[PDB]
């Protein structure tokens, strides 16, 4: 049983970059890694620092797939422009990596839908996946833009330009923003002055915590396919709130008694969530918890049923039974140079919720402000595209506006 | 990789290129007589975007010089760094324009332009993937403004995808050398909104100023002038030539503060910029260099920015630093100062960040806010312009060269249009 | 401020945090205690009657 | 069973530094946090072998809590524990209760629920403050108020400072005080008093310190908590808790305001050339020589007393000692309580600190009383409180803040008509 | 995080801030050139509230230079500690008031205090929590006096909710450096009542007598006299620098000092101040601090406390004390001499004990005491005031540069009402 990693763009393959450090560090288990993976960017600036770097031997050189020149922040040029000549390469690589595989539980991609490159051509690679295999399981953990912290102009065109093809291309999809991961280090790790190198490493935390049920022996495991099926009560409500803890710095974690009832609240208040959402304002729908290391059934048991006779957040009225609990029994592993201690036990929870429905609500006015005056329309339209396509997209999440609030009552 | 193709005209772009080359070659290490000669491996692998390798580790920088006058070459190539240019490269006409735009753009011009585009041409695709042209020229002088607006006419014709960036310095009243700067200025604008992809303002007046006021130099010669200018160029083209945490190339830069066609003036600054005596009474944090930045009196343009409002605006940072800190500065001055910003764009801040300081320093940032208040010099220039042709003077000198009175209207109706559409959107 | 006082006064009227689940449990406990108060009940009563 | 303690204002979290100092040096545990069950009242344990006390330092001004993030103790001391504020009330109670309060309350109290959260059996809290201070005055009131509300049947244990008759160091103190009083009524359940001119006497006398300074104060505060809680953490003859002193010695829910004194407070060398027994350190826990309240029992009438004994001592002796109390005449219980006594005894005698001025003594009397004696000191800061507030001096600050003239004259009845209340339970 | 922003104006400042300066960056362990060179962690702790790092440890104080005439200001950067400031905060004028005090607070200070507000904002919100300024200055000149009072003015209006001490020097007739003395003092000590949270009186003919009997000093310069204003300074400010057994803040100190907001005018001493040749046959207790410190010939002004009665007073000490000792000395010196102090207050001192003495002292002390007799200094100065104004003597110098005449009878109203009511509640 294998699964290959997919990483776009600047943010893609540096969130990768510390994601298969963490995965050597941690390593017959082996097998589902060893690296089946695909680095791809327009600029070539970022995947040739991998090639000169310290893990030159590590990837074979034709892994790292690297474009001629930029999309620019530009979704349309990374769509239809330049995407165009690039991605029938790297996917007719990715191809071949199934074909050595045999077991292959499905793919992962990494992307942030603010750029061009991970926005645009991720779409591209994902329409043509969808249609060259279907069935397989694509889980893409995507990096949104913040409501207040931002660093691009036209990040609201790339944002809803990229989510009409998020919907209904992938299979799992998970919410991050900037400002909470840097709210999570200003707060639990009490690092005041962050850079991406930081948030990248415990980004690695998450995906890690999530498919150690595969590669290592539980009391309770989980696959791939589990996913599927506990947290998406619907085709086309798939959009994940994501928590980890516990999130301690090296001294801290000594001091406290790290355990599994607090941990399960821990992972419970919006004082951790990676995205930047009050779940006080919506109803969970299904909530997953993978333990990782030192996890009897029994405490988690106890835990969840604490959590649903607390009133302070409630679920909908459908689920009596709304959570999918996993236990796996390797703990946590640490990276030199890391600023989280080691742990004999954590926690990363997937929730599913209508806190979700504020993001696109807010999202939309300022989509909406900028469309209205047609500012910045012309990059795009001489790039390819027209009209159509940006009002379409904004009825598209108006539809999903209607439906979260529909299907939450 | 991305190929930067350099291009300088007349006195005043001859001068700024010398300086040009002389911070990019020690940047890039390579010593006055073209061979390497640095230290770290950074320097290396990405001085095709500026330079060509020869033979025997003889690297000649990608540029043109253009003029019609001899005592600019003949002084580029008696200082240092001036025995690195191919000598073939040294396009140059014979008898001289001297400030009269019509001989520049038509008579003088029809002679030269094609000479300078045979060598731009054969330079040009030399190299494989061009990421655009880089001009410096004036607006007031002849020779410099209709030569260098004429070749950038041309070009846009023959490559009308590739980029373009023009480091133009116009007249102002206050620092007024010729007399027929208006005439000049007026006419080269009109060829400018509709040829450049962004052109970035210069003027005499706030580099003059600044280093009265925060340089506190005593003699400010056209050396340090020529040296500041410089390394705003240095800053706009950081990214190509270093990795970063995140990057911004010259195309990212131009859709995210560029929000209709028309509108590409720019306004520049450059920190840090202290004096010699309070060089070691300050901090190098990202919050000084923000104070420094937003600064309305340290824009390398004579227009105010705080008598309009911002469209855009965007910081390239150069150094080790905290990528939360930036968007938090950012962010802070985009809520506090809420007035001077437009209101249907927010997130009017493009910010960047490249992890090789400039040569000597930690920590530098540039600059560059597309405001409303650039059309304060258009109308300044304007009435000056309206002052001499209600009465036809000086005109005899151009129109007995092929100018009529059509193309002056013309001017006046492109610049009256402009300042209209910027007071459109503030 | 009104909406200050409106929170001190709903403050002031939930009794506490922890009230509820005091509430709540002391109900379910009072469940189990009739039913077992039941059985025995019933026992003598059985017992009586054989 | 557990019990957490929180400190408020800088003398509060001052007499903390004396109390955990005395309990791992009791306990065995190095200041780091490690041993070379018990303290399971105060320690949690992390399963990594470190224990960390449950309590919260916080105030308003920095000062006084980093040197203790310094100290030898900085690895004891979980730190989130150790809130910390970013400007002082500066002995102003409005500003300590309106404007600077509202801040960090808040933030104190979404940090003790969680100390009660991982506590099983809480018995209770007990809270340090002195009521000359606007921390310790005024959050320290609001901090009551929100605890009434969130738990209200859990024991609230108040080791207050008052400030003292003639010795003082504020000058706005006496409208604190009676300010402070007004909620501190309603809200502790079990109020004790600590003067600061009575330990400084005690130290002159009996420690024959002619130079104390506040270590010493802290010191002795310590071994009264500690012979408090010696009960609860250990197994003796005849124990009690700490729910047995909100019955068997407040008769009404508006008279709960103690006497507290303890014996002996001998010196190294007094102990060498002097006897130890029950008989007359029962004798010496009622002398007004070593009270820690400037009062006279003799003045007043008791309701009922309380007697912590530690060491080796047996009950036949404790039960003759308080006989022969009651058949002495200089003191008289009141009309209506036949029995007044409350007697317990423990197996643990007190360690000792080094470095710390008391001897090693192999018993010793911690004697917990209520009176009417305490009725004179409460009208005795009435007449200087009064005094200044008919001319309306430093009334502008507090009402600059916010306050109006109307809470100093319903506070200063309120106190008047415990006056009253006083003087007809003592007929 | 408890932070003091310094303002220093006029000549009298400039000599005053000078020797400040020096006192405490030697107690910070802070060489001439700047950087750290102590020993103790404790110095580093608390460096915050007057001083910004730099870089490679270079510290910069957290002051201001303000006056009109630049012999001041050089002779400020000659002197030893002179290269710490930051040449920017020299903030300065150019033509100079010179003793009129219309001149200081109409027409120079119009287009100069812009200027140091300026630098003023920076200074504050380069900081994180204000705890207030501190002012010093003189009322017998014109740009202290004058420009600073106005600058007092202006930043209470800024900032209401934070401290501010003015540290003012007063003329007297034996010290009569001046002409018009009175009528800069009266108008100066009527916009102090009204804007300044608390003032420290002072006055240069004590200090002349301070330096004659208890320093024995020969030659008294202007050095000596700074320099005890300088201890005072650092003494009041101790608390906030170093912990101690019993902590006490600027806020603190002034609620627990002020009975009524138009009651802050201070009389200041220092203990221990004793000459060499004496200092070798003292003893360091609690008790000689005090029967030295309530004398009444250490007091820093012309006002004899007995001639009127206490409202208030406090002390802060400095060094390993024991606190009994600290309340029982001012239990003491309370109730022997009850008849100086008010009655309807109680314990109408204030105490406070930090554990860090200066260098130099194992043991020192500081005394600010609340009398009512500073309304000597009031009738003192009114009459000569009064002397010259039924005359309309020198008025022209004022009434010519935008004053009329009903300034000068509201100020005489308000200094006249003000010593009034210091009388009734005597
Ligand atoms: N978490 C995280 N986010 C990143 C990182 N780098 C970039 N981003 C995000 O990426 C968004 C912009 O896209 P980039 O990845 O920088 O660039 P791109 O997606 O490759 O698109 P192009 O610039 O056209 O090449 C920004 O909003 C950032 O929030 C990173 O290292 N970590
Ligand atoms: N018994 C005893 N009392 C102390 C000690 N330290 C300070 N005090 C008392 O505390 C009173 C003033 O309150 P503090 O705790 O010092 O200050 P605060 O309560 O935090 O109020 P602020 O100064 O506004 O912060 C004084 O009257 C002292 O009597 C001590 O170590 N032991
Ligand atoms: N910054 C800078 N400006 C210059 C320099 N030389 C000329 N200028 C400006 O150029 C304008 C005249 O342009 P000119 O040299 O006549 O252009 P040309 O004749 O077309 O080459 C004047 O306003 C000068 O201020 C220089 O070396 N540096
Ligand atoms: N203590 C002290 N006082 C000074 C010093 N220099 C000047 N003065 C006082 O300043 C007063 C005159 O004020 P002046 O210096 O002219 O003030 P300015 O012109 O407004 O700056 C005199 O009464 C002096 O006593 C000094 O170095 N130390
Ligand atoms: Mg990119």
């Amino acid at each position: 049983r294998e699964v290959i990693s997919i990483h776009i763009g600047q943010a893609g393959i540096q969130v990768g970059n510390a994601c298969w450090e963490l995965y050597c560090l941690e390593h017959d288990a082996f097998n589902t890694f060893f690296p089946r993976c695909i680095f791809l960017d327009l600029e070539p600036t970022v995947v040739d620092e991998v090639r000169t770097g310290t893990y030159r031997q590590l990837f074979h050189p034709e892994q790292l797939i690297s474009g001629k020149e930029d999309a620019a922040n530009n979704f349309a040029r990374g769509h239809y422009t330049i995407g165009k000549e690039i991605v029938d390469l790297a996917l007719d690589r990715i191809r071949k990596l199934a074909d050595n595989c045999t077991g292959l539980q499905g793919f992962l991609v990494f992307n942030a839908v603010g750029g061009g490159t991970g926005s645009g051509l991720g779409s591209l690679l994902l329409e043509r996946l969808s249609v060259d295999y279907g069935k397989k399981s694509k889980l893409g953990f995507t990096v949104y833009p913040s409501p207040q912290v931002s660093t691009a102009v036209v990040e609201p065109y790339n944002s809803v330009l990229s989510t009409h093809s998020l919907l209904e291309h992938t299979d799992v999809a998970v919410m991050l923003d900037n400002e909470a991961i840097y709210d999570i280090c200003r707060r639990s790790l009490d690092i005041e002055r962050p850079t991406y190198t930081n948030l990248n490493r415990l980004i690695a935390q998450v995906i890690s915590s999530l498919t150690a049920s595969l590669r290592f022996d539980g009391a309770l495991n989980v696959d791939i396919t589990e996913f599927q099926t506990n947290l998406v009560p619907y085709p086309r409500i798939h959009f994940m709130l994501s928590s980890y803890a516990p999130i301690i710095s090296a001294e801290k974690a000594y001091h406290e008694q790290l355990s599994v009832a607090e941990i399960t609240n821990a992972a419970f208040e919006p004082a951790s969530m990676m995205v930047k959402c009050d779940p006080r304002h919506g109803k969970y729908m299904a909530c997953c918890l993978m333990y990782r290391g030192d996890v009897v059934p029994k405490d988690v048991n106890a835990s969840v049923a604490t959590i649903k006779t607390k009133r302070t957040i409630q679920f909908v009225d459908w689920c009596p039974t709304g959570f999918k609990c996993g236990i796996n029994y390797q703990p946590p592993t640490v990276v030199p140079g890391g600023d989280l201690a080691k742990v004999q036990r954590a926690v990363c929870m997937i929730s599913n919720s209508t806190a979700i429905g504020e993001i696109f609500s807010r999202l939309d006015h300022k989509f909406d402000l900028m469309y209205a005056k047609r500012a910045f329309v012309h990059w795009y339209v001489g790039e390819g595209m027209e009209e159509g396509e940006f009002s379409e997209a904004r009825e598209d999440l108006a539809a999903l506006e209607k439906d979260f609030e529909e299907v939450g009552a | 990789m991305r190929e930067i193709v350099h291009i300088q005209g007349g006195q005043c772009g001859n001068q700024i290129g010398a300086k040009f080359w002389e911070v990019v070659s020690d940047e890039h290490g390579i010593d006055p007589t073209g061979t390497y000669h640095g230290d770290s491996d950074l320097q290396l692998e990405r001085i095709n975007v500026y330079f060509n390798e020869a033979t025997g580790g003889r690297y000649v920088p990608r540029a043109i010089l253009m003029d019609l006058e001899p005592g600019t070459m003949d002084s580029v190539r008696s200082g240092p760094y001036g025995q690195i240019f191919r000598p073939d490269n040294f396009v140059f006409g014979q008898t001289g324009a001297g400030n009269n735009w019509a001989k520049g753009h038509y008579t003088e011009g029809a002679e030269l332009i094609d000479s300078v585009l045979d060598v731009v041409r054969k330079e040009a695709e030399s190299c494989d993937c061009l990421q655009g042209f880089q001009v410096c020229h004036s607006l007031g002088g002849g020779t410099g403004s209709g030569m260098g607006t004429l070749l950038i006419s041309k070009i846009r014709e023959e490559y009308p995808d590739r980029m373009m960036l023009t480091f133009s310095v116009v007249p102002s009243p206050k620092v007024s050398d010729t007399v027929v700067e208006p005439y000049n200025a007026t006419l080269s604008v009109h060829q400018l909104v509709e040829n450049a992809d962004e052109c970035m303002v210069l003027d005499n007046e706030a580099l003059y100023d600044i280093c009265f006021r925060t340089l506190k130099l005593t003699t400010p010669t056209f050396g340090d002038l020529n040296h500041l200018i410089s390394a705003v160029m240095s800053g706009i083209t950081c990214c190509l030539r270093f990795p970063g945490q995140l990057n911004a190339d010259l195309r990212k830069l131009a859709v995210n503060l560029i929000p209709f066609p028309r509108l590409h003036f720019f306004m520049v600054g450059f920190t840090p910029l202290t004096s010699r005596g309070s060089q070691q009474y300050r901090a190098l944090t990202v919050p000084e260099l923000t104070q420094q930045m937003w600064d309305a009196k340290n824009m390398m343009c004579a227009a105010d920015p705080r008598h309009g409002r911002y469209l855009t605006a965007s910081a390239l940072f150069r150094g080790r630093m905290s990528t939360k800190e930036v968007d938090e500065q950012m962010l802070n001055v985009q809520n506090k100062n809420s007035s001077y910003f437009v209101e249907w764009i927010p997130n009017n801040v493009k910010s960047s960040v490249c992890d090789i300081p400039p040569k000597g320093l930690k920590m530098s940032a540039t600059f560059i806010g597309n405001s409303t208040a650039i059309q304060e010099m258009f109308k300044r220039v304007s009435e000056q312009f309206t002052a001499m042709f209600r009465r036809k003077a000086f005109l005899h000198w151009y129109t007995g060269e092929g100018m009529d009175e059509m193309e002056f209207t013309e001017a006046e109706s492109n610049m009256n249009d402009l300042v209209s559409e910027y007071q459109q959107y503030q | 401020s009104e909406m200050g006082s409106t929170l001190t006064t709903t403050r002031n009227n939930m009794g506490g945090i922890f009230s509820a689940k005091e509430q709540s449990t002391a109900v379910q406990k009072r469940i189990k205690l009739l039913e077992n108060r039941l059985e025995k009940a019933y026992v003598k009563y059985n017992q009586s009657i054989t």
